[PDB]
């Protein structure tokens, strides 16, 4: 954590130094910091990653052109599922959910949290479940009440929460 | 005990050496189509018992090859095609006699790919004769090792698809597929014999690939696109074989499309849906490797088939209408893209399929 | 207008066929067909149905046939012009028909070598055959081929090849070991025909004793045909050439005579010959007794040793194939 957090916030800073150059390179930085699993803090660098892989939908030229690899090296850090690999980063991820959602105010609820409700279901798309909406709901349950649902938050989770379910 | 029979195999090899000193003897083999025809008294010798025995030529040993390697001594010069048809005489009565062993009880595999090589040697109607022989006698309901048979029996038609108009290639045109529907099956030679399959697919041309393909083989193409990853392993070069024979495959309705399309295609972009990701599966795991420099040529090979994808990558997106997607092919597209972009950039290639997938892919 | 410009500029270009004897204005022309080649990159590619698919591609085959034309010597332009001519079609996403035509242009030349066994005259024709050899360039910048042989293209012209490597001149050979490598670079293992060319080529040259040039661009052949060497061939023809490499392994000062390349090449069939010895064997003595020779021919460069050690270390390579077959069982 002295070190990736620090190369993290690095690949932030090449985030940040970033037009697509090197989002390109620390897209192999990336890919191949999914290389550095299994360890304590590799849940966290999956973390690390995800949040990334919530982060390559920002961009979405070759971050996008990523993700989905990223996903698939997900799915090479995926050589077996875990509870910890299904559960505790996903209130994380969707802690990167929560990100966005503060500024989401726009007049686009019927289309923008509709696409909230599709991007953040891309991303389990990625994490590629059946019942995606229903498997997800308990933990976004326990997310949209770590929202604080004030006047936003609220409405664009029980709008989606109206698309994904009843 | 001096020597077991290793020793005649040390001896069948000095006999195919004695074939070897016959074919280190000179220049056009009509002497050795008289050999030929010295096989073909063997040969029509061999069902003249029709009772317990075989060609005692394949029933001398297995690897000894004398039936390639004197149609090797055959391969001598070309005078002038009765070699090329001295040989069908011992062709079909010994596969006669091959097809008197039906069942392939403990050696009748070993006597189509002696075929084969007397398919591929010479045959001016030695084939086609034998193809007319073949007419009268076919059985196929095969096993494991008999697919790769079945397919040196797909190996002849297109070597026999070379003369001048090819011949019997509308005689071929009605060897049809009805029996080719036996894949999602055998293992990765078998497949890579499927691939043979499929390069008989990428034959039989327009007299009936506007009626045999009619992209449902395709699809169960891309069904074996990914049988061939998953229903067998130990396919690094083979199914990389296969994807590279797939890519002339698929490239074999280059110009036949682009004549008048009849093509007959019911789902027209499903094949090409699943396998461009299963390049990815290969290309962008290569690209995931991203090395510059070849390891010997297998790197080469695959970027090369992914060179030849790089057309393909351009073959679907100038007819049908790419992104049209439901699955997330279209999320591994951008990873395609990924892989594209990596590619376009490591190309220093042909620049019209190199822009024209810059537009695909983007 | 489309048409009528390309009865016009290319009637200019035909006023440009007028004189060849270029100095820097058909090389104008030529980067008027590079501007050709941006109007071949602007328009005239996927066109209108079988009439105008015939329309402006027989047009271009005819501006192929005054291309075809204007062979000697200007090899220069006209390989420019066979670059524009494969960007011609290739980007259109059709006319390989059009290619096959254009296959059938190079098949014309196959009976035509093929006639070169029972005639043959005429160096411009031979300059036609370098414009053909141009397009043997071409058909290496095809690449459309390996899924093109598949309906039995240039892989059966590979023997065509191999009849350009019959009849093979300096210019011809090289020709002929260029693009026949580039083939082996495309793929290997074609039906028995090339391995006779093999020695045809491999002995021959050895007969070949002069044009270093040619026997420098045999060994730039040989450095793919000695990685075209490999274990996934013919049963028998790889040990008979091999037999004839041993034959030819009697005879290597005129390997040495040949300065380096070929020696290099030899040494790259010494290579090979362990490569060979890489393999399987089945032959037991035979390849001792092959080994033999081939010790001779390492002590026939251990005899006139005074510059190799590469062909040398291909003799430590054959002593590590020695070493090898020294006492690796008891």
């Amino acid at each position: 954590s002295s070190h990736e957090v620090i190369r993290a916030s690095c690949v932030s800073g090449f985030f940040i130094l970033l037009q697509q150059q090197n989002s390109c390179n620390r897209v192999p930085k990336i890919l191949i910091d999914k290389v550095k699993d299994d360890s304590d803090i590799v849940k966290k660098e999956f973390a690390s990653i995800l949040g990334q892989l919530v982060c390559t939908l920002h961009g979405m030229f070759y971050l996008t052109s990523s993700l989905t690899e990223p996903f698939s090296e997900h799915g090479h850090v995926d050589l077996f599922c875990r509870n910890l690999k299904a559960t505790s980063q996903h209130e994380c991820s969707s802690s990167q959910l929560k990100a966005s959602v503060c500024k989401p105010f726009l007049f686009l609820l019927k289309k923008k949290i509709p696409s909230p409700v599709k991007l953040a279901f891309i991303d389990n798309l990625h994490h590629l479940c059946k019942h995606l909406d229903f498997r997800e709901d308990e933990t976004d349950v326990k997310a949209v009440l770590g929202t604080l649902l004030n006047l936003m938050e609220d409405p664009d989770k029980d709008v989606r929460v109206a698309f994904s379910g009843n | 005990m001096a020597g077991t029979s290793a020793p005649g195999s040390k001896r069948r090899s000095e006999p195919p050496a004695p074939r070897p000193g016959p074919p280190p003897g000179t220049g056009h083999p009509p002497s050795k189509r008289a050999r030929g025809f010295s096989a073909a008294a063997a040969p029509d010798p061999d069902d003249p018992f029709g009772a317990h025995g075989d060609f005692t030529a394949d029933d001398l040993e297995e690897l000894d090859t004398l039936a390639s390697q004197a149609l090797s001594q055959c391969p001598a010069a070309a005078r002038d095609v009765s070699s090329d048809h001295k040989v069908h005489r011992l062709l079909d009565g010994m596969s006669k006699n091959p097809s008197g062993k039906n069942r392939e009880t403990v050696p009748i595999k070993d006597n189509f790919e002696l075929e084969v090589l007397q398919a591929q040697y010479k045959e001016l109607k030695e084939k086609m004769k034998v193809m007319e022989e073949e007419v009268l006698i076919k059985n196929g309901e095969i096993k494991i090792l008999r697919d790769s048979l079945h397919q040196t029996e797909s190996v002849l038609e297109e070597q026999r698809r070379s003369h001048f108009l090819l011949e019997q290639e509308k005689t071929q045109a009605l060897s049809d597929k009805e029996k080719e529907f036996s894949k999602k099956l055998q293992s990765l030679q078998s497949e890579l014999q499927f691939k043979d399959a499929e390069m008989n697919e990428l034959r039989t041309k327009l007299q009936t690939s506007e009626r045999a393909n009619k992209l449902a083989a395709p699809s169960v193409s891309h069904v074996s696109p990914r049988k061939n990853p998953s229903v067998v392993i130990k396919p690094e070069a083979c199914s990389p074989q296969f994807g590279k024979t797939s890519f002339p495959t698929k490239e074999s309705f280059s110009a036949n499309m682009s004549l008048p399309h009849p093509c007959q295609t019911e789902s027209g972009y499903k094949p090409l849906v699943g396998r461009e990701d299963s390049k990815p599966h290969s290309l962008r795991g290569d690209s995931i490797k991203q090395e510059e420099a070849q390891k010997s040529f297998v790197d080469s090979w695959r970027q090369r088939s992914n060179t030849q994808g790089s057309i393909l990558i351009n073959l679907l997106l100038k007819q049908p209408l790419i992104p049209g997607s439901s699955l997330s092919l279209c999320h591994l597209l951008s990873s395609s893209s990924e892989s594209p972009a990596g590619t376009p950039l490591q190309p220093p290639g042909f620049g019209s399929t190199l822009a024209g997938m810059s537009g695909l892919r983007t | 207008g489309e048409h009528g410009l390309e009865l016009a500029s290319m009637i200019p270009a035909l006023r440009e066929l007028g004189s060849a004897t270029p100095e820097e204005y058909n090389t104008v022309v030529q980067k008027p067909r590079q501007i050709l080649c941006q109007f071949i990159d602007r328009i005239l590619t996927d066109v209108n149905v079988v009439a105008v698919e015939l329309v402006k591609k027989t047009d271009s085959q005819p501006t192929s046939v005054m291309l075809l034309d204007f062979i000697q010597h200007i090899m220069k332009s006209s390989p420019l012009m066979f670059v524009n001519v494969s960007g011609s079609h290739e980007a259109k996403g059709s006319c390989i028909e059009f290619s096959n035509w254009i296959i059938t242009r190079l098949l014309r030349i196959a009976a035509t070598p093929s006639c070169h066994l029972l005639h043959k005259k005429i160096c411009e024709v031979i300059c036609s055959l370098l414009f053909l050899f141009k397009s043997k360039s071409p058909a290496i910048f095809g690449v459309l081929t390996k899924e093109l042989l598949q309906l039995f293209e240039d892989l059966v012209y590979l023997h065509r090849r191999n009849v350009m490597g019959h009849a093979v001149e300096w210019p011809v050979v090289m020709s002929r070991f260029l693009s026949q490598l580039d083939e082996h670079m495309g793929y290997l293992q074609s039906a028995p025909l090339q391995l006779m060319s093999m020695q045809n080529l491999e002995f021959i040259e050895v007969t070949l004793l002069m044009v270093l040039t040619r026997i420098i661009a045999i060994v730039f052949f040989r450095r793919q045909e000695l990685l075209l060497w490999q274990i996934g061939c013919v049963l028998l023809e790889y040990g008979s050439p091999k037999i004839k490499s041993l034959a030819i392994s009697f005879l290597t000062e005129l390997f040495q005579l040949g300065g380096l390349p070929a020696q290099p090449a030899s040494t790259f069939f010494s290579s090979f010959l362990e490569l060979l010895k890489h393999l399987v064997e089945m032959d037991t003595d035979q390849l001792k007794l092959y080994e033999e020779p081939l010790s001779k021919l390492i002590k026939t460069l251990f005899p006139f040793e005074a510059e190799a050690y590469r062909n040398i270390e291909p003799v430590y390579l054959n002593m590590l194939l020695e070493k090898l077959c020294v006492m690796f069982e008891d």
